[PDB]
C-alpha cells in the first residue's frame, strides 16, 4: 500500500494513501547527544541534554544526515512499516533545486529500499484537493510562504513567489510584543506557551486601523487566557497585530510587499489570457492561513488591487492545514497513477537523474 | 505518462460525448442511456469531441461536480481531466462545472436538457 510523507519546515505529515488524513503529525526535528538521536517530541521533551536541528529550512532539505532519521522514525517508529514495502510519494517546495531532487530520489531507493517513489509540489497539490487544475495558490506554513499559479495541472515556474515570512516568524513576533504589553515571554518553553495563545485567540482584522482605535475604546476585543503554572493573563490588539504581519511585512523589519500584494503580483506576471481563472480561484493552504478572518481580508484586500469588474474568489478549506497531504492520497490512489511512479528498475538503469523526466 | 487504462485507449476516438462517472478512484463508463442524469453527491468526467476540417480532432474536457460529493471524488476528477489532457498531447481545453452553475456551452452537450437526481457513490477513502 502507498505511503505519503509530507514533509514540512516545521511539521511533517505521514500516512497513508486512501485516508482522509495523515495518521502521524511531529515537529520536524532532530535531537543528539550534546540511541544517538531522538525525533519530534521526543526531542523537544529531552531538549535539556540535546542539541535540536531542523533539517529543512524553508521549505528546502538543508541536511541530509538528519533528514533521513526523520524518514526512518517515519517508517518504522510513526507508521510502523516496512519501507521495502510500500511505494512511497513524497512532496517538494516550487523551485527545488535540481540535485535536491536526485538526492531525494537516490536515499529512497538505495537506503530505503522503496519499491518505487515520486516526488509532487506541495502546492500543486492542494489545488488538487480542492478539485481545481487551474488557481493560484497561497502555501503559508512554519517556515515559507509561496505563491504558486498554476493552469491545466502544473505550475508555472517563471511567476512563482517565496517569502521568506511565515509562522515561526508570527510565533516570534508575538512573543514580543506580549513582553512589551508588561507581560514576559523570552524562554523556548515559554515560545511554546505563545504559539498555543498564537493558534487560539489571534484573529485577522477586517479594517486594521478600525481594529485598533476599537481595542483602545472599550475592551470588547480583550480575551483571557490560563498559564499553563495557573496565572491568567489579558490579550489585547496583539490578537489581530500578530497576523497583520502577514499583509505588512514592516511590522518585523521586512521589506518585501504583504500577500495580497505578492499574490496580484504572480497573478500579473502569467499570460493575459488566463488571469482571469487565476483571479477567481484563489486556494488558501497551510497552517499560517488558518487565522479567523484571512478569507475576508484578502478578499478585500485583492478586489482593492484589481479591476473593479474582476470576479473574485477566496477558497480556504477548514481542513487546509492537511491539504497538502490530502492531494498526495488522492494522487497516489488513483487507478491511473500505476505507471507514474518511478520504479527501481527504472532508478537502476538511469540513475538519480530520472526524478528530471518523471516528475514534474 | 503513458497511461495503461482502457478508457484512456477509448477517449477521443472519433466525434461524440464520452460521459465517465468517478467511482471509488476509478474511471468508470456511463451507460449512454443514462447520459444527462447526474448524481448531485458524486463527481464525473465528460469528453466532448468535435471534427476539424483540417482532418483533426477538437476536444474540450469539462469535470462537474455534485453539491454533495466527497473530496476524494471532486479531486479524482480533476487529475483524471489533466492526465487525460497530456495523454491527447495537451490538445484538449479544461472546464470546471459546479452543480447550478454550469456552462451555456456544457448545458448544451444535452439535447434534452441535464437532469440533477439525490444520492450517488459512496466515497472512496
Ligand atoms: N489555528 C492556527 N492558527 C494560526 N497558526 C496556526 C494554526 N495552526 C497551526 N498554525 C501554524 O502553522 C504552522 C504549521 O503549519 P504547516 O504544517 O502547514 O507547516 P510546515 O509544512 O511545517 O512548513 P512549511 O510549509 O513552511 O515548510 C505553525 O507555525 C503553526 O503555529
Ligand atoms: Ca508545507
Ligand atoms: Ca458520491
Ligand atoms: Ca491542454
Amino acid at each position: 500500500t502507498a505511503l505519503v510523507c509530507d514533509n514540512g519546515s516545521g511539521l511533517v505529515k505521514a500516512g497513508f494513501a486512501g485516508d482522509d488524513a495523515p495518521r502521524a503529525v511531529f515537529p520536524s526535528i532532530v535531537g543528539r547527544p550534546r540511541k544517538d538521536s531522538y525525533v519530534g517530541d521526543e526531542a523537544q521533551s529531552k531538549r535539556g541534554i540535546l542539541t535540536l536541528k531542523y533539517p529543512i529550512e524553508h521549505g528546502i532539505i538543508t541536511n541530509w544526515d538528519d533528514m533521513e532519521k526523520i524518514w526512518h522514525h517515519t517508517f518504522y517508529n510513526e507508521l510502523r512499516v516496512a519501507p521495502e514495502e510500500h511505494p512511497t510519494l513524497l512532496t517538494e517546495a516550487p523551485l527545488n533545486p535540481k540535485a535536491n531532487r536526485e538526492k531525494m530520489t537516490q536515499i529512497m531507493f538505495e537506503t530505503f529500499n522503496v519499491p518505487a517513489m515520486y516526488v509532487a509540489i506541495q502546492a500543486v497539490l492542494s489545488l488538487y484537493a480542492s478539485g481545481r487544475t487551474t488557481g493560484i495558490v497561497l502555501d503559508s506554513g512554519d517556515g515559507v510562504t509561496h505563491n504558486v499559479p498554476i493552469y491545466e495541472g502544473y505550475a508555472l515556474p517563471h511567476a512563482i513567489m517565496r517569502l521568506d515570512l511565515a509562522g515561526r516568524d508570527l510565533t516570534d513576533y508575538l512573543m514580543k510584543i506580549l513582553t512589551e504589553r508588561g507581560y514576559s515571554f523570552v524562554t523556548t518553553a515559554e515560545r511554546e506557551i505563545v504559539r498555543d495563545i498564537k493558534e487560539k485567540l489571534c484573529y485577522v482584522a477586517l479594517d486594521f486601523e478600525n481594529e485598533m482605535a476599537t481595542a483602545a475604546s472599550s475592551s470588547s476585543l480583550e480575551k483571557s487566557y490560563e498559564l499553563p503554572d495557573g496565572q491568567v493573563i489579558t490579550i489585547g490588539n496583539e490578537r489581530f497585530r500578530c497576523p497583520e504581519t502577514l499583509f505588512q511585512p514592516s511590522f518585523i523589519g521586512m521589506e518585501s510587499a504583504g500577500i495580497h500584494e505578492t499574490t496580484y503580483n504572480s497573478i500579473m506576471k502569467c499570460d493575459i489570457d488566463i488571469r482571469k481563472d487565476l483571479y477567481a480561484n484563489n486556494v488558501m493552504s497551510g497552517g499560517t492561513t488558518m487565522y479567523p478572518g484571512i478569507a475576508d481580508r484578502m478578499q478585500k484586500e485583492i478586489t482593492a488591487l484589481a479591476p473593479s469588474t474582476m470576479k473574485i474568489k477566496i477558497i480556504a478549506p477548514p481542513e487546509r492545514k492537511y491539504s497538502v497531504w490530502i492531494g498526495g492520497s488522492i494522487l497516489a490512489s488513483l487507478s491511473t497513477f500505476q505507471q507514474m511512479w518511478i520504479t527501481k528498475q527504472e532508478y537502476d538503469e538511469a540513475g538519480p537523474s530520472i526524478v528530471h523526466r518523471k516528475c514534474f | 505518462m503513458v497511461v495503461e487504462h482502457p478508457e484512456f485507449l477509448k477517449a477521443g476516438k472519433e466525434p461524440g460525448l464520452q460521459i465517465w462517472r468517478v467511482e471509488k478512484f476509478d474511471l468508470v463508463p456511463v451507460p449512454t442511456c443514462l447520459y444527462g442524469d447526474f448524481f448531485t453527491g458524486d463527481a464525473y468526467v465528460i469528453l466532448k469531441t468535435v471534427q476539424l476540417r483540417n482532418g483533426n480532432l477538437q476536444y474540450d474536457l469539462h469535470y462537474w461536480l455534485g453539491n454533495e460529493c466527497s473530496q476524494d471524488e471532486s479531486g479524482a476528477a480533476a487529475i483524471f481531466t489533466v492526465q487525460l489532457d497530456d495523454y491527447l498531447n495537451g490538445r484538449a481545453v479544461q472546464h470546471r462545472e459546479v452543480q447550478g452553475f454550469e456552462s451555456a456551452t456544457f448545458l448544451g452537450y444535452f439535447k434534452s436538457g441535464l437532469k440533477y437526481k439525490k444520492g450517488g457513490v459512496a466515497s472512496g477513502f
